[PDB]
């Protein structure tokens, strides 16, 4: 999901709760081209929250 | 049954403190992307990682 400046996004963290985030600089949320293979840490949701 | 209330908030004058003059003589004193996002001088926040 591609961020756009001035917009508002919302998310819920598995360990701290829900929160609303306003993007300030356009960026790709996922990792750009990262968060695969080398992680070997946890579930899909826990990977998104870390990023 | 429902509840309703109106509060409103506002930035402080000289908050940015990097410019010597207001933009348009009369300007909104309410926080926004172009006036309050990470530009205030009254507050600094630093993450702590390692503990």
């Amino acid at each position: 999901t591609q961020t756009t400046v001035g917009d508002i996004y919302t998310h819920f963290f598995q360990e701290t709760g829900t929160v609303y985030l306003q993007a300030s600089v356009q960026v790709t949320i996922d990792a750009g081209d990262e968060d695969e293979d080398e992680d070997e840490d946890a579930t899909d949701a826990a990977k998104l929250d870390a990023e | 049954m429902g509840f309703k209330t109106r509060y409103g908030i506002g930035i402080n004058p000289f908050a940015e403190s990097a410019a010597q003059a207001p933009a348009s003589r009369i300007q909104s004193g309410m926080p926004s992307i172009l006036n309050s996002l990470g530009k205030n001088a009254y507050f600094r926040r630093v993450y702590v990682k390692g503990i």
